[PDB]
């Protein structure tokens, strides 16, 4: 560095930069209406009494969610798939792996609209989890996703037919372990020759940490409302901030990129079928 | 792992 935004397009164009690991968090999902935890008025901070919780966190809790699955329940409703479309910072990260520079995203998001936006499994790790499948409390038995969608639409908290223990969709709750594909990260993040960061606090591990297992030459860059984590005060040379819109900030990328007509293709096709 | 904050 130091470097700007329109060098790291730069670096895309003149294929210096050819693997691209991407890590994103619930800002990039704001845009299509989902609240995060942190922005001011609509986070999940400031509207507690909505979900009826102590705290925030306390939603993805174990003592809590056994206390009252409720709240739980409520969000997984919402957020079941079907209600929120992906945006365009999604298709932008499509579009990625359409032209062949994605190398891996780690998503915090349970959303499922990475998914939805059209990239496939293999390159995608959903940190903490999905809802996509779900699980016995009691006696650990698997079950698709669409087994309990019933009774989430329905409000009635879903029960196991083999022992009645409270069936809980797969999202990693505060200390479990992530799932095994974050292994992934391993052989991912020395490999990397470029790290995108998006709409995220960096606040929760070991996710926060990937950041600082990129190789010292790699440059970072966020794009984000504010600065955070290890890159507000681990600070590196090539480490390059876009402050602002998430989906601005992509925008602008983009543009720089020489890629905004294929993109807005994309999204219409894309958000149009339904 | 596991999962925690900050
Ligand atoms: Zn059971």
């Amino acid at each position: 560095g130091k470097l700007s935004l329109q060098d790291v397009a730069e670096l895309i164009r003149a294929r210096a930069c050819q693997r691209v690991v991407v890590m994103v968090g619930a800002g990039i999902s704001t845009p299509s209406g989902i609240p995060d935890f942190r922005s001011p008025g609509s986070g999940l901070y400031s509207n507690l009494q909505q979900y009826d919780l102590p705290y925030p966190e306390a939603i993805f809790e174990l003592p809590f969610f056994f206390h009252n699955p409720k709240p739980f329940f409520t969000l997984a409703k919402e957020l079941y798939p079907g209600n929120y479309k992906p945006n365009v910072t999604h298709y932008f990260l499509r579009l990625l792996h359409d032209k062949g520079l994605l190398l891996r995203l780690y998503t915090q998001n349970i959303d499922g609209l990475e998914r939805v936006s059209g990239i496939p499994a293999s390159k995608l790790v959903e940190a903490h989890g999905t809802f996509a499948s779900a699980t016995c409390t009691v006696c650990q038995r698997p079950f698709p996703g669409e087994d309990i969608r019933a009774d989430v639409m329905a409000d009635r908290v879903p029960r196991c037919p083999v022992c009645t223990g409270v069936v809980k969709p797969d999202i990693v709750f505060f200390g479990e372990p992530l799932p095994q594909r974050f292994l992934l990260h391993v052989v991912d993040f020395p490999m990397a020759d470029l790290l995108l960061i998006l709409g995220t606090s960096l606040e929760v591990e070991p996710f926060a940490s990937l950041t600082e297992a990129v190789r010292s030459s790699v440059p970072r860059l966020l794009i984000n409302r504010d600065l955070v984590g290890p890159l507000a005060w681990h600070p590196r040379s090539r480490d390059v901030a876009q402050l602002g819109d998430v989906v601005h900030g992509v925008e602008s990328l983009v543009e720089l990129l020489g890629w905004t007509e294929e993109m807005r293709d994309l999204v219409q096709r894309e958000t149009g079928k339904l | 792992s596991g999962k925690v904050m900050r």
